[PDB]
């Protein structure tokens, strides 16, 4: 059997989209612009626009719900601790800096730098667009065609406050605030409990506290440095942003397509043709642009279904990795999950999963059971291994040999049944007396 | 202008909404109902 | 609510009857700002929510959303 | 008619190699290779550990090792025999294949539909009618066939979403049932996994 | 209380789709075949 003799603390980043842009369409604006004749013809054609806007408004409310379900999982907004060091574990990077004006943590600043969000803010005044016509801004072009993006209900500052509260709660209370009332606990004791929660005795954590804290800090610094680079770590969130922008921009560009009409320019049609022929051509254009809007809304619904699946998974991760220690394999980072931290990112979340990775395996000769006198003793909690001269009982995930004794073994049956039983001696604690 | 007329059981026009009077009337005409529930609703972009 | 109008100081609005004021979501007209924070009833956006409250008569009041009940739960290392 | 199927990146041999590696790892190392470095362990002791997992002591596995091995072998032989017949056990995969084939074939067949045009045969239209009238008819046909392609793509997107949910669940099952023992009820088979 | 005295080792099959066929469409080929006039008309119509 191969038994690890050492371990590492690994911190891995998991990027998850949580929401996408909330959009609405002025159907009349997109299809007809400022033409009265086209507006009357669109009325006569039939109002499919109410259905489109119902779907889009459902999507927007869904986006707000996604964000709330992921981040608003704390009853009380726990205050950021004055000191960012807990038993040697340095939380400074993942908690807001009191001095700086950002109000978000340093890692959050890096993450928000990685993703390019196109326009900042959701307000674009009419005078602004009219004063910079020479720069063919995309946002002005799509606002002039009835396509608007609505701000998320929770601002970046509120999401950062939620993240700070979650981090502070896990630092001060731990897992206890996800079930009932937050119960305070020293961070080292919480780490000892979470070590016990992956089959490693608390003795390992307490007796190597400083080394483990250094490993955790070094992992934090390494994630920080890797993020402090032009790498495409947040490619998923950037992909979401790009998808939204591209959908709106292709909607804007599709206005140039003749749909069997003599031209795609409404003003040209109305200037050349009288009511009847103009009505024919404009009916063709209305059909085409309605189809464009319907395709946009269908694709938005499908993308929103995918994003909702991602948001539900992110909420599950926040519940099972941040508010508690998950025993599911490869759910909260790769390895024996110890804990996790959330960090807000544009349109999503980033989980820093802290896991225990065993290493430095040593080979030993093992035995399924031990025959003593005429009975078969079994490891109970542990496994038998041969150290070279004497047999010991050790926990599986960390080589800590212990003298084999009745306390750590339980007897069952005789030695005949056991297949690969090994002859050995089992001490008894009462032997001292 | 656009109006939303109401025909009652006997087929007489008993009420109407003028869609261009104010944003609330526009919302009523868009949703096709004289009764609007509590909340916030997107309406037409500011027209001049 | 006009998302693309600044009314901090003719505006592109409908009537501007009264209680005109600016929020992160845009120019809100017809609501009385209150500095108290409640739970969100009608989400306006950008952290702003509206509700129907008795006013110093009942009226529409806009305010900043309450994220939750702030608590201390101070950290300790031996308790 | 312009519809092509692209080969999967991983060949069937490569997928079989992945499966063989997974089976060999669980046989030799067990669950330890899903977390860190694969740790070797005799299969009987791995069985004892997994028996302890479901609340049954290890002596139950060790003292009934031959009987349990025979039961496992007989179950393997029974699944082999059940698969050897002409049953519909793999109805889901056959359904996926049939859905893909049917979608492509209906796309092919929809080319016969007039969409308000005098004919669905483009060559006939271009042989009878001059540029303008032919343009009208061909515009009708173009609208119809674009609608057909859009419908195919939308249905493909919805089916792909369903397949992605299935594949995510399959990856979760691979992680929690193959690379480890799941305590979730009725997630990895019916019974104590 | 009822306590089991024996047990069985059951092996059950779970069939899970993982992937579907990857497909691509030559839009011009499907809509127009090998007609040049139809290709020009499709260009004029718009590239969806
Ligand atoms: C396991 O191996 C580590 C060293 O392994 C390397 O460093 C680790 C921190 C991880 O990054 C590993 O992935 C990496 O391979 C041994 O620890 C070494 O010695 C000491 C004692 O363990 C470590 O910290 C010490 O902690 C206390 C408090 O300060 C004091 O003893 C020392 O001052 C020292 O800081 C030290 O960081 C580490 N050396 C290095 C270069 O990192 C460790 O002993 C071994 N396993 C066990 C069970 O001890
Ligand atoms: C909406 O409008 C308000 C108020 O109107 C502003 O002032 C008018 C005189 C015109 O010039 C308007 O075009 C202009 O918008 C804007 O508030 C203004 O914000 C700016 C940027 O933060 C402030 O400038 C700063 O002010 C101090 C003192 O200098 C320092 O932070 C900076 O050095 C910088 O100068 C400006 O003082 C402030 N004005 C008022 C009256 O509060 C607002 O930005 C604008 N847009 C919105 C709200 O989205
Ligand atoms: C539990 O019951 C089993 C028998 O039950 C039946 O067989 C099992 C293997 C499972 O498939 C059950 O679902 C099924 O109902 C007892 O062990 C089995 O009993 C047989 C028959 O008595 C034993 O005989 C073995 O095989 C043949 C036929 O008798 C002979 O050559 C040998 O004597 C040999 O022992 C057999 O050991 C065993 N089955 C095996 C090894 O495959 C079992 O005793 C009982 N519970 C306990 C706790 O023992
Ligand atoms: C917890 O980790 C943070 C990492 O952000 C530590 O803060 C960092 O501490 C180092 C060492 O003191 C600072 O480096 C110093 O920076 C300037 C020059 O840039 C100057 O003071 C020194 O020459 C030195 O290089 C670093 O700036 C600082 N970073 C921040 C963002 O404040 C913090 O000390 C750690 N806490 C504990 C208790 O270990
Ligand atoms: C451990 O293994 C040795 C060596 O055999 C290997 O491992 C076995 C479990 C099996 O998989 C063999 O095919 C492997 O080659 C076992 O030694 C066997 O035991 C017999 C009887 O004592 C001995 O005479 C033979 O040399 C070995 N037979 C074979 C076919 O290798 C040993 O018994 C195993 N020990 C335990 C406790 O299971
Ligand atoms: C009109 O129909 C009503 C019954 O329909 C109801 O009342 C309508 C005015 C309208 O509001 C509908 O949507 C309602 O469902 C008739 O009302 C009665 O009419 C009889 C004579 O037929 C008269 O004696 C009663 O007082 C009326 N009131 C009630 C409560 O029934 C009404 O007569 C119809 N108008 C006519 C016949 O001219
Ligand atoms: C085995 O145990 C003995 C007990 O004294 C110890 O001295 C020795 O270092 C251990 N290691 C090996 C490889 O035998
Ligand atoms: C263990 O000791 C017994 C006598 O106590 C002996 O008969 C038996 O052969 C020994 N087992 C092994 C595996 O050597």
């Amino acid at each position: 059997i191969a038994i690890p003799t050492n371990f590492s603390i690994s911190i891995t980043t998991e990027v998850m989209p949580v929401s996408m842009a909330k959009t609405s369409v002025d159907c009349n604006m997109y299809i007809c612009g400022d033409s009265t004749e086209c507006a009357n013809l669109l009325l006569q054609y039939g109002s499919f626009c109410t259905q489109l806007n119902r779907a889009l408004s459902g999507i927007a409310v869904e986006q707000d719900r996604n964000t709330r379900e992921v981040f608003a999982q704390v009853k009380q907004m726990y205050k950021t601790p004055t000191l960012k060091d807990f038993g040697g574990f340095n939380f400074s990077q993942i908690l807001p800096d009191p001095l700086k004006p950002t109000k978000r943590s340093f890692i959050e600043d890096l993450l928000f730098n990685k993703v390019t969000l196109a326009d900042a803010g959701f307000m674009k005044q009419y005078g602004e667009c009219l004063g910079d016509i020479n720069a063919r801004d995309l946002i002005c072009a799509q606002k002039f065609n009835g396509l608007t993006v609505l701000p998320p209900l929770l601002t970046d500052d509120m999401i950062a406050a939620y993240t700070a509260a979650l981090v502070s709660g896990t630092a001060t209370a731990g897992w206890t605030f996800g079930a009932g009332a937050a119960l305070q606990i020293p961070f080292a004791m919480q780490m000892a409990y979470r070590f016990n929660g992956i089959g490693v005795t608390q003795n390992v954590l307490y007796e190597n506290q400083k080394q483990i804290a250094n490993q955790f800090n070094k992992a934090i610094s390494q994630i920080q440095e890797s993020l402090t680079t032009t790498s495409t770590a947040l490619g998923k969130l950037q992909d979401v942003v790009n998808q939204n922008a591209q959908a709106l921009n292709t909607l804007v560009k599709q206005l140039s397509s003749n749909f069997g009409a003599i031209s795609s320019v409404l003003n040209d049609i109305l200037s050349r043709l009288d009511k009847v022929e103009a009505e024919v051509q404009i009916d063709r254009l209305i059909t085409g642009r309605l189809q464009s809007l319907q395709t946009y809304v269908t694709q938005q619904l499908i993308r929103a279904a995918e994003i909702r699946a991602s948001a539900n998974l992110a909420a599950t991760k926040m519940s099972e990795c941040v508010l508690g220690q998950s025993k599911r394999v490869d759910f909260c980072g790769k390895g024996y999950h110890l804990m996790s931290f959330p960090q807000a990112a544009p349109h999503g979340v980033v989980f820093l999963h802290v896991t225990y990775v065993p290493s430095q395996e040593r080979n030993f000769t093992t035995a399924p059971a031990i025959c003593h006198e005429g009975k078969a003793y079994f490891p109970r909690e542990g496994v038998f291994v041969f150290n070279g001269t004497s047999w010991f009982i050790t926990q599986r995930n960390f080589f800590s040999p212990q003298i084999i004794t009745t306390d750590n073994t339980f007897v069952s049956g005789s030695c005949d049944v056991v297949i690969g039983i090994i002859n050995n001696t089992v001490y008894d604690p009462l032997q001292p007396e | 202008t656009t109006f939303m007329l109401k025909y009652d059981e006997n087929g007489t026009i008993t009420d109407a909404v003028d869609c261009s009077q104010n944003p609330l009337a526009e919302l009523k005409c868009s949703v096709k109902s004289f009764e609007i529930d509590k909340g916030i609703y997107q309406t037409s972009n500011f027209r001049v | 609510l006009y998302q693309d109008v600044n009314c901090t100081d003719s505006w592109r609005v409908h009537s501007t009857g009264n209680n005109v004021f600016q929020t992160q979501a845009g120019c809100l007209i017809g609501a009385e700002h209150v500095d108290t924070s409640y739970e969100c009833d009608i989400p306006i956006g950008a952290g702003i929510c509206a509700s129907y409250h008795t006013v110093s008569q009942k009226s529409i009041v806009a305010y900043t959303m309450s994220l939750g009940a702030d608590s201390s739960i101070a950290y300790s290392n031996n308790t």
